[PDB]
RNA sequence: AGCAUGUCCUCCGGGACGAUGGGUACUCUGUGGGGACCGCCGGUGUUAAAUCGGAGGAAGGUGCGGGCCACGGUAGGUCAGUAUGCCCCGAAUUUCCCGGGCUACACGCGGGCUACAAUGAAUGGGACAAUGGGUCCCUCCCCUGAAAAGGGCUGGUAAUCUCACAAACCCAUCCGUAGUUCGGAUCGAGGGCUGUAACUCGCCCUCGUGAAGCUGGAAUCCGUAGUAAUCGCGUUUCAAUAUAGC
């Protein structure tokens, strides 16, 4: 099969990634530029193309991790919060953050609402199957013996 | 060769590059400093000794906006008092409306005047053990 | 000096000077007052000697001007009013 | 299909299991489709408390752990049957739970 | 046919659900290919009794596996052990369980058990505070 | 039933150090006393 | 079978002799695919001597504070020095480690003995496993104070400890460690 | 965990689905049971009581960790958990709220939480742990904001459901050389929910000042295997606040 866990993670991730700058639909909206990844860290993101991976990430969570809440995506984008002398929580993600992305991926049919979060949709499935027919395709000479022997 | 800059009577770390050159001017740390390298259109990682004077000049023109480029729930001076609006000093100006608003409040016998004319905890956590 | 000018500041409204002070004033006048500041408020509005017994109150904006007397531990001192002690907290002057 | 469900969860489990038998002798002989007694996990509560009642004294906690025993049955409805097992002699150490679904 | 044991020795938390079976030769790790197999820095501890095994015995089997938790290195060492029991349930050498046997058993229980249930008095299970 | 130390446990008229963990609302050193009594035991 | 393991896949243990013919008993040349053996130090004693030396270097280089519990950092600082002892030093790099290891382990040490009515410590030989183990020591001892506030990685101050205490650079803490305490052995003979 | 379906890969078993039909094939299972007794064998001790590797064996010889822990003293703590003798208070030392205080601080001391590397700041990756809570309280998804959070609405009398992400981690990697992005105590504006009330006296949140400081002498201290150490986790003090105990 040309699923996505054939592939090492990082190459499909940065592929979904660019095929989503290359849609119109997923952009930066406004306040990218003064607001963090959350609550977690110091500082706004340094990279570039925060966005867009950010939400090519959130799809490959939702793809591999099934419908996922909103909540469920904060407490997974949390981090080791810095409080000085204390010790440490890792409290949650951003809500806005979280909520526009996923926004943005179901106004691109890839996220399918669903009662305990939005499961991705069958059309953004197939797609990134594609995909990783694509990344497989710069590895198919790796194992001959996989087509039908 | 720009081994060392200078920006508005406050010679920068002319070594250092332009996210990290405003957090040593007072009125700027980390944060809202790249706001003003996004606002003033340059790349932070650029190396600001390779610099030419007149992107150097756009970007002191840039920080001296600084509000334009900010939003408005990252203000230290919001709602202050008369003025009512929303502001960010640089300077002297942010310690000179510190001491005079705990001096007049001393003048009128506030706690927090009092508080900070002994040289005491003003938030009120326990002086057992602090400042010895 | 409070939002305005400290000449208006007196006739301003209740939720508009409110806003003029923090959060913590704002929700403590929010969420209704108990029995002892609405007295406080009933006598500073007709003009009598007040003694309001109540550190933690908040200053209004026409109740300047009178003096205000608070308990202490110790029975009770007298302490003025000014514009820069408007919103303020009636204990921070008598420790 | 249509299942009676029992749930018991208590603290001695000698009689609930002895309870569980008379259950399935009494499906046994009316014929019952049943399910086996099921171990369910056993709610181990826990609360401890510092021996030391004065000042001084150190480490000293009692500690209170209390395990109770859950089970969850699955028969088949019948009025019969269910006065039948409604009349069972069950002792008090445990609480009889019943979900007619149908 | 399919051999399907969890057991492993259980170092803390184990859930590794063997399923190994025969077919063509195509063999997929837990829904994901051993030449790219997505732990990676974990495989080498895990890759060590079908190595022992042989390339051309695993390229013969065919294995799957269900999981459920259990820590990462955990996991790293009681997988390993659940797949060299599953290599042993297909019909097979004894020279392959003496060969398990020979570097460090992986096919016994973890002696060393989950954890000790530290008594108080102290922060950990034998250590205690600092007396002066 | 909120409040820091207004409720009181069983038997000990008291306003503080009193177990209203698991709905048993006891001091202490009475539980203590009659957990052996109550059912409870130090099974470990 | 044996599937000729090496260290990380790179470097074949078997293909190594030792140099002090008695830390050759006590120092294992097993080849292991990885050296994250998780020996049983508690059925017995020297349960070590049937355990890999790389694992053994590589967890008692978690010295400090903030290294415990970290094997997996002090595996990728034992690769990287590997690959800086390979480069810079060309040669078998494990045969290196074991030269370094004959190198820097205390020979002699000394202990209290109240002989003679003096409170004096005698001059005795050491076991060849309190030997290895000081051996270790003293290299992450080098390892962790060069690589302490220092412009030079972790795993590059270990190759530079392991570079000393093997080509018997005098430099070397390890080396200068264990002269000191034979010098000390010396005193009390 | 095969039996079969609901959508894609087409190179072809199926990948995903255990919701389900189904199967409890093999398992986790929690009630009853066996196991490993220095039992046999080779040393010692005596031929006793007792003592080492041999066992292909889950633990060989307290398997491994725990509670209960006597006769008595230490006139040790317990009138401040409880009852109680006597002296006393019997309109106060009884008794109910208001305000302050126990937080006040030249200050000595005890124990804890954070800190100076390539063993470190951003961005991802993978599923990860249990103990134990929640129905008068945790929170499902939806909407709103930057945050804390607000509305609505869903699951839970709890192997259902949720607090619930574990962090530490590791890597294409990004990341930089110095006592500074490694390192964060004070204080100034600002927004929060908790409470009947936030100045004394709270915590949450956001911004700007980023300081003191740079592995610490005398002295000590804990600890022998999944234990020290470490990284974070629930729970108890329930209105918040745990750098705390457990
Ligand atoms: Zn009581």
């Amino acid at each position: 099969m040309t699923t996505v866990f054939d592939v090492p993670a990082t190459e499909m991730i940065e592929k979904l990634a660019g095929i989503l700058k290359e849609d119109d639909k997923i952009v930066p909206p406004e306040w990218a530029g003064n607001v963090k990844t959350g609550v977690h860290k110091e500082l706004p993101p340094t990279n570039d193309d925060w966005w867009y991976i950010r939400c090519a990430a959130v799809l490959r969570k939702i793809y591999t991790d099934g419908p996922i809440g909103i909540e469920r995506l904060r407490s997974v984008y949390g981090g080791k919060k810095d409080n000085g002398s204390k010790p440490f929580h890792k409290a949650k993600g951003s809500g806005s953050v979280a909520r526009k992305t996923v926004q943005q991926l179901e106004a691109a049919g890839f996220l399918q609402k669903v009662k305990d979060g939005r499961t991705v949709s069958a059309k953004g499935r197939s797609m990134m199957d594609n995909a990783a027919h694509e990344l497989k395709l710069e590895l198919l000479e790796k194992i001959p013996e996989l087509a039908k022997y | 060769l720009r081994h060392l800059v200078r920006i508005m009577n406050t010679d920068l770390q002319g070594a250092k590059p332009v996210q990290y050159a405003l957090t040593g001017l007072p009125g700027v740390g980390r944060r809202t400093a790249k706001l003003i390298a996004k606002g003033a259109g340059v790349d932070p990682s650029a190396i600001l000794g390779y610099l030419p004077e007149e992107e150097v000049a756009k970007l002191d023109t840039a920080i001296g906006k600084f509000e334009d480029i900010v939003p408005s729930w990252m203000l230290n001076r919001q709602k202050d008092l008369a003025t009512g609006q929303d502001k960010h000093l640089l300077g002297t100006d942010i310690l000179l409306t510190f001491r005079e608003d705990i001096n007049n409040l001393k003048k009128v016998r506030a706690y927090r005047g009092l508080r900070h004319e002994r040289g005491l905890k003003v938030r009120g956590q326990r002086t057992k053990s602090t400042g010895r | 000096y409070r939002g305005k000018t400290v000449s208006e500041l007196q006739e301003l409204s209740l939720e508009e000077f409110a806003e003029l002070l923090p959060s913590r004033e704002r929700r403590s006048l929010k969420r209704g007052f108990t029995d002892g500041q609405k007295k406080v408020l009933h006598e500073f509005k007709e003009g009598k000697k007040i003694r309001t017994h109540h550190r933690d109150m908040i200053i209004l904006p026409e109740m300047i001007g009178k003096t205000i007397e608070i308990h202490n531990g110790k029975g009770f001192v007298s302490v003025d009013l000014q514009p820069e002690m408007v919103g303020h907290r009636f204990g921070e002057f008598a420790p | 299909m249509q299942k009676a469900r029992i749930r018991l969860s208590g603290i001695s489990p000698k009689d609930l299991d002895g309870v569980c038998n008379q259950v399935k002798s009494i499906a046994e002989r009316t014929g019952v489709n049943i399910s086996g007694p099921v171990p369910l996990p056993t709610k181990k509560l826990v609360v401890p408390t510092r021996k030391s009642p004065s000042g001084d004294g150190t480490a000293t906690w009692d500690h209170w752990e209390m395990r109770v025993h859950k089970r969850l049955i699955d028969i088949a409805a019948d009025e019969r049957a269910l006065r039948q097992l409604m009349r069972i002699q069950v002792p008090k150490d445990i609480n009889i739970e019943i979900v007619l679904e149908g | 046919m399919v051999k399907v044991v969890n057991s492993s020795g259980k170092h803390k938390t184990a859930t590794a659900r063997a399923t190994v079976m025969k077919g063509t030769g195509k063999v997929r790790i837990n829904k994901i290919p051993l030449e790219l197999y997505t732990p990676e820095l974990a495989m080498m501890k895990i890759s060590e009794p079908l190595l022992i095994a042989g390339n051309d015995v695993v390229s013969g089997l065919d294995i799957n596996v269900d999981v459920r938790g259990g820590g990462i290195i955990g996991q790293a060492n009681a997988v390993r052990t659940a797949v060299a029991r599953g290599i042993v349930e297909w019909t097979n050498d004894t020279a392959i369980r003496d060969n398990f046997a020979a570097y460090d058993r992986n096919l016994l229980v973890s002696d060393s058990r989950q954890k000790e249930s530290k008594n108080f008095g102290g922060p950990g299970a034998r250590a205690k505070y600092q007396k002066s | 039933k909120s409040g820091r130390g207004v409720n009181e446990c069983k038997r000990c008229g008291r306003k503080q150090g009193l177990v209203r963990k698991y709905d048993i609302y006891l001091c202490r050193h009475c539980f203590r006393e009659i957990a052996h009594e109550m059912g409870f035991e130090k099974y470990s | 079978m044996i599937f000729l393991y090496k260290i990380f896949g790179k470097w074949d243990p078997t293909e190594v002799e030792v140099k002090d013919l008695g830390i050759k008993r006590y120092v294992s040349l097993t080849p292991v695919i990885v050296p994250h053996s998780s020996g049983k130090h508690a059925r017995q004693q020297f349960n070590k001597s049937e355990i890999s030396i790389v694992e053994r270097l590589a967890n008692n280089l978690m010295r400090t504070e903030t290294n415990t519990g970290k094997k997996q950092v002090t595996l990728r600082a034992v690769e990287e020095a590997f690959d800086i002892v390979n480069k810079k030093t060309k040669q078998n790099p494990i045969q290196v480690l074991v030269d370094a290891i004959a190198n820097a382990g205390p020979r002699e040490e000394v202990v209290r003995l109240k002989y003679g009515g003096i409170s004096v410590p005698k001059a005795v030989d050491t076991a060849p496993q309190r030997r290895v183990d000081t051996a270790l020591r003293y290299i992450s001892m080098g390892t962790n104070a060069a690589a302490f506030k220092s412009k030079r990685s972790v795993a590059e101050c270990l190759a530079t400890e392991l570079i000393g205490a093997a080509n018997r650079d005098t430099k070397s803490f390890s080396i200068n460690r264990k002269d000191a305490k034979e010098r000390v052995a010396k005193a009390a003979r």
